[PDB]
């Protein structure tokens, strides 16, 4: 018994359609094309960690951006809203700079406020008594 | 080879690991009992564990075959009336 | 083969309503089997592309190329078509809707060389097609200009929307 | 996940919350409410007897598929898998408060 | 802002001019502060897909 | 982003790790019924 | 120190893992002091019993409360 | 791949949900074979659940036709007007029962990448963001450098 | 030549589809394809929209007069039993006018500020052609329409609308009606803003109206903002101020267009159509 | 008299806590602008026998100066203003997604 490949022309119609958009040759051409198709998945593998990565750098930069219109700096607007146990990811924040200034202006105000309250600790020995916004709800 | 240079949060990374290796030689100082009281206090389960390694190892088996099963294959044709 | 060309003179269309707008004829003429290159013929064949009938016609018969002879041969049969089959009112009344050259099938041959060495040589085939339409030529597109320009650019600027966020 | 959410919108999530479409369903995690004129905020939580937020879940359904390939020159080491995670959409129905603050 | 949508796009995405005076003033914090307006980076909106640049007049 | 602070406060670095905002359920039904636990 | 590591239950990192102070599983710590960070268990209540085992949990500090309640301090 | 495929935003159908929940799902209709190993998961799919299936979702109208075929199918047609036809050839009543369960929840919308995770209509309650948000007013609104009479 | 016929019949599959997809056969209608069934497909419609419809009244809704005219001729060319189908004339205009009354009776709660002019357009929006027609052909509406001529033009499938709501309001009442038109034609308006659907020429013209039947001073239009007044892209927030009190601020890319975008923010601030307003509340009636 | 920011440009920031400081309440209402910061609007912009027809102005222009003009007038460079072949020209989708 001869056995020959009767549909071999779907095998290769199943690379060649992932590469309809590309340019050259290598759009038509099997041999070119598997070469290129290839990479074109490795790549769109690859990238999912890279989103993640240049979405949040975009969240930081937009972020410090709001938070000089309200003369604050990324670390004392991100690293103080902590300390008064509000727990807002860069996403929101960023959103809210943009649809809700009203709303990150209080929070720029919030940080700003606790802010000085840890300028004023550190000044002190421990006989003054912590500031209002720096009290921490603890949960058992 | 091209110099390389230490830079401030280098030396404070080394000095933070550096802090809590300190800590742990703290710790160890300290034995909650000696050697001859630690001595055959955990004989009784060291050996029930590997009984149980035992058990397992030496069971070791060919799974039982099944008359339902071969006939099973019976039903790929089955069909309406 | 194919020879697709010669069968799209024979569709025939519906009856038009009387509101119906008058159609347009359309004549599809071709040569078989031109001794000439390919290559050399798209530039004839680019030339007259959108031109009127008659102003191709003057354009090929003072051009010095061999296949210039052969196309306006070609167009003078497929006016003279036009109006003998396909019920064109004024042969003047067309200009150049679709024109380009097409590989015909060639043969081999060898040509010798020194050393012993010898090269396949093919002596080049081609065909050309040609469609009319009756009625005055469409008018050129005129250039961009500063206006249309300016109403793009501004237009770009507002379809931006706020991207990777709400 | 932190929404921004407001009322008759949508949200796309990447898995399944065992949940029949059309339920109606109340987000018990709420760490900041607003209005035009007026803010409130969450240490880190607020408290349910404070803010009311309820979705509803109207398609459940698997994600497009994602291509994942791994490949390694000179080494023969090729491999692509195809995955469609599943995926639930809720539409915020309602987001009342409750005179609570006192 | 109840805007409608044109205006309220356009007004987001507007050029605004901004001046600086060099006189005794470094170079480099002339440029520094001028960069992030010429690229946007002043506005929460900013993009890099999205010219959202502005215009630096210095004296 | 404030991971030593939240250590001298009793809490975990990683607001993730326990507390109201991971260790509660996520959810409830409008009714008032429970909803199951999640597979964390 | 890779095997000492797979021997103490100590492969995934950032995970907790209790052990006896006796000199025996001392001595193994004293040859990767170097890669793990050790901390005393706290029991503020006392060991678990068997109605808190569903209850208990470990906080950063060392200590085993076993009344894990997630409520806000009334005091 | 997104670059090789088209995408859409997320949406629903007429506000799905909104006032009051309306399944998408408007048809289905099974092409099995009387004889044949590639029918025998989907006749006993029509022996025993669905007709316990039609009860659950009473506005869909099931086609059941048992013709001669090779490869059993299951058509799904939805109210805004897309098709989804899915083959059912050589499957388990398990497998099959999972199957037309998704059809039922699915808005008929295409299967492609979604660029956004989320939808609304009105994204700002505050006032969207503009240069001028943040710029203090001067008096009589005067320009830098600029004198007035 | 190869032996097999999996892969040449599998070959003239993706044949046919290239041929359709270079020759697409004209639509036809639902019913003329495979698996149709008339009464069948008009039970589940009730069930679907979980609603207590009558066959007999629901059955008439669908029926058009173009349709009856049509069947009628067919009979006469082949000779041939008389038929006593009724059309949705009578329905229509009972669910037509029902439904103006439903949707100007929620809009004269919800907006109390707006004129009657204004609240006629937005009744004359949700029921206008576009906004039924696009809710029609997702419910299935068109495909049980039995109509003379595919696809079913859009004001044939807006008449036969209105009459599946006329059957509705026979067989449940006005009160449970009243929720079937809250929440497909009420729903239609979630995203849009007040002009985008009452389309006004001269806004100006029309706010200085509103401030004399509530005896307020004319607004006076002055420059708050600018940017880039004398480049090609300008940028002006023209402020209105009644008794040097701001009512209004709108931008725009000339002076003039930034003065009428700030009469259309007034306008919105008096009928209480801002964007920040609550939004319509489909929680069940208490 | 203290306050975390000028309360000027956007709105009044008044932070408060609750009695038990589980909630952090941010009461910010707009501000409007004055009336003396704003400026009046510039509304302002014979033996004649002929009327003024009106006359074209469209004067002809090369590639060069036209796109010079526009880069000008633009604060752009020359380059985005050159056409594309076709290849570009048929990538771009023509019917795009809308979002909102
Ligand atoms: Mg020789």
């Amino acid at each position: 018994l001869r056995n020959r490949v009767t549909d071999r022309y779907f095998r290769i119609q199943e690379v060649l359609k992932h590469a309809r958009h590309f340019r050259g040759r290598k759009n038509r051409c099997y041999r070119l094309a598997v070469r290129t198709v290839i990479r074109a998945f490795v790549k769109c593998t690859k990238a999912r960690y890279l989103k993640k990565k240049n979405m949040r750098t975009l969240w930081i930069n937009r972020i410090t951006a709001a938070s000089q219109e309200h003369g604050l700096k990324y670390p004392a607007l991100i690293g103080n809203l902590v300390k008064c146990q509000v727990e807002l990811n860069r996403k929101v924040l960023a959103d809210l700079a943009i649809y809700e200034p009203k709303t990150f202006k209080s929070l720029a105000a919030l940080a700003s406020r606790r802010r000085h309250e840890g300028f004023a600790a550190a000044l002190g020995d421990g006989k003054e008594p912590e500031g209002i916004f720096s009290r921490v709800v603890q949960y058992h | 080879r091209r110099p390389r240079f230490v830079s401030l949060r280098a030396k404070q990374n080394m000095i933070r690991r550096l802090e809590i290796e300190a800590e742990n030689h703290y710790w160890l100082s300290m034995p909650y009992m000696t050697r001859e009281q630690e001595r055959g206090h955990a004989a009784v389960r060291r050996r029930e564990a590997f009984e149980a390694i035992k058990a397992a190892a030496t069971s070791k088996f060919p799974p039982h075959r099944f008359i339902a099963d071969q006939l099973d294959h019976l039903n790929v044709t089955k069909k309406w009336s | 083969i194919s020879r697709k060309w010669e069968k799209k003179n024979k569709i025939v269309y519906p009856p038009q309503l009387p509101g119906e707008p008058r159609r347009p004829a359309e004549i599809y003429h071709c040569r078989r089997q031109i001794k000439y290159s390919k290559d050399k013929m798209w530039y004839l064949a680019k030339l007259i592309r959108g031109m009127s009938i008659d102003q191709a016609l003057a354009q090929l018969e003072f051009n010095d190329k061999k296949g210039a002879k052969i196309i306006k041969e070609v167009l003078l049969e497929a006016q003279d078509m036009a109006v003998r089959d396909h019920n064109v009112e004024f042969r003047s009344n067309l200009y150049i809707a679709e024109s380009t050259s097409g590989r015909g099938q060639c043969l081999k041959r060898i040509r010798y060389h020194g050393r012993g060495r010898f090269g396949i040589m093919e002596k080049v085939y081609c065909h050309y097609f040609v469609k009319l339409v009756e009625g005055p030529p469409p008018p050129p597109e005129p250039p961009k200009t500063a206006v249309a320009h300016a109403k793009e650019y501004i237009q770009q600027l507002r379809s931006r929307t706020i991207v990777h966020t709400l | 996940r932190q929404w921004k959410v407001t009322s008759e919108d949508l949200i796309l999530i990447g898995n399944e919350l065992d949940l029949a479409c059309g339920e109606r369903i109340r987000l018990e995690k709420v760490l900041l409410v607003g209005a035009d004129n007026f803010t409130l905020l969450g240490k880190p939580l607020l408290g349910k007897d404070l803010v009311r937020v309820e979705a509803t879940v109207i398609e459940k359904t698997e994600s497009w598929p994602r291509i994942i390939m791994r490949f390694r020159k000179r080494k023969n080491f090729k491999k692509k898998r195809i995955v469609t995670t599943p995926q639930t959409v809720l539409r915020i129905n309602s987001i009342e408060i409750a005179p609570c603050l006192l | 802002s109840s805007f409608s949508r044109a205006p309220q796009q356009w007004a987001t995405f507007a050029r605004i001019w901004y001046l600086l005076d060099g006189k005794m003033q470094p170079p480099g914090k002339l440029a520094a502060m001028a960069s992030i307006r010429l690229q946007g980076l002043h506005k929460p909106v900013y993009h890099a897909l999205s010219d959202c640049g502005d215009h630096v007049v210095i004296m | 982003a404030g991971g030593q602070w939240r250590l001298q406060q009793g809490l975990a670095a990683n607001p993730s790790g326990y507390g109201p905002l991971t260790e509660l359920p996520d959810w409830s039904y409008a009714d008032g019924r429970p909803a199951p636990p999640m597979k964390g | 120190e890779k095997d000492i590591i797979k021997m103490l239950g100590l492969e995934k990192a950032h995970t907790p893992q209790v052990h006896k102070n006796i000199p025996s599983v001392n001595a193994k710590l004293k040859v990767v002091k170097h890669l793990i960070r050790i901390k005393p268990l706290k029991l503020p209540q006392g060991l678990p019993a068997e109605e808190n085992m569903s209850n208990t949990c470990l906080k950063s500090t060392g200590e085993l409360v076993v009344q894990w309640h997630l409520k806000p301090v009334e005091q | 791949t997104a670059r090789g495929t088209p995408s859409r935003f997320l949406a629903s159908v007429l506000h799905n949900g909104l006032g009051r929940y309306v399944q998408q799902l408007q048809r289905l209709s099974f092409s099995v074979s009387r004889d044949g190993a590639s029918s025998r998961g989907a006749r006993e799919f029509v022996e025993r659940e669905v007709i316990d299936f039609a009860r659950r979702n009473p506005g869909v109208v099931i086609y059941v036709n048992s013709r001669p075929c090779c490869v059993p199918r299951v058509v799904a047609e939805y109210l805004n007007g897309a098709v989804r036809e899915e083959s059912i050839h050589c499957k388990s009543v398990e497998e099959i029962s999972t199957l037309v369960q998704k059809l039922a929840d699915q808005s008929g919308l295409d299967v492609i990448r979604i660029r956004k995770p989320f939808h609304t209509d009105n994204p700002s309650i505050q006032g969207q963001w503009h240069p001028f948000t943040n710029k203090p007013t001067t008096f009589r609104g005067l320009r830098p450098r600029e004198v007035q009479d | 030549v190869k032996k097999g016929f999996r892969a040449a019949f599998r070959f003239q599959k993706e044949l046919e589809r290239q041929r359709l997809l270079r020759c697409p056969p004209p639509p036809v209608r639902r019913s003329e394809k495979p698996n149709w069934d008339y009464h069948a497909e008009i039970q589940a419609f009730g069930h679907r929209l979980q609603e207590n419809f009558s066959l007999d009244l629901l059955k008439t809704a669908f029926v058009n007069s173009c349709y009856i005219k049509s069947e009628e001729a067919k009979r006469q060319q082949l000779g041939i039993v008389l038929l006593n189908l009724k059309s949705n004339q009578e329905l229509s205009e009972q669910g037509t006018s029902f439904s103006q009354t439903c949707l100007t009776q929620f809009l004269e709660d919800e907006y109390p500020d707006m004129p009657t002019e204004g609240i006629k357009n937005l009744v004359d929006f949700l029921t206008g052609e576009e906004v039924v027609c696009h809710v029609a052909r997702n419910l299935a509406v068109e495909q049980l329409t039995l109509s003379e001529e595919f696809p079913v033009p859009p004001a044939v499938l807006q008449q036969t609308f209105f009459a599946v709501i006329g059957a509705l309001l026979q067989s449940s009442g006005p009160e449970r009606t009243a929720l079937f038109i809250r929440d497909f034609l009420i729903t239609q308006m979630t995203g849009k803003e007040l002009f985008e659907m009452w389309k006004i020429i001269n806004p100006m013209g029309l706010l200085v109206e509103e401030l004399k039947k509530r005896n307020v001073s004319a607004p006076e239009s002055r420059l708050t903002r600018q940017s880039g007044g004398t480049t090609a892209l300008p940028l002006y927030f023209v402020g209105l101020y009644c008794d040097k009190k701001l009512i209004a601020e709108g931008p725009g890319e000339t002076v003039l267009v930034a003065e009428e975008e700030a009469a259309r923010v007034a306008l919105r601030k008096l009928y209480g159509f801002t964007e920040n307003r609550r939004p319509w509340n489909y929680s069940k009636p208490k | 008299t203290y306050s975390p920011l000028p309360d000027d440009y956007n709105c009044n920031v008044e932070l408060a806590l609750t009695s038990d400081g589980r909630t952090i309440v941010c009461y910010h209402p707009s501000v409007d602008i004055p009336y003396e910061h704003t400026k009046p609007i510039p509304r302002p912009d014979h033996d004649q026998v002929l009327k003024t027809r009106l006359e074209e102005k469209v004067e002809h222009l090369e590639e060069g100066p036209m796109i010079e003009q526009l880069s000008k007038m633009f604060f752009t460079t020359k380059h985005r203003w050159y056409p594309h072949g076709r290849y570009h020209r048929c990538r771009k989708n023509l019917n795009p997604p809308k979002d909102r």
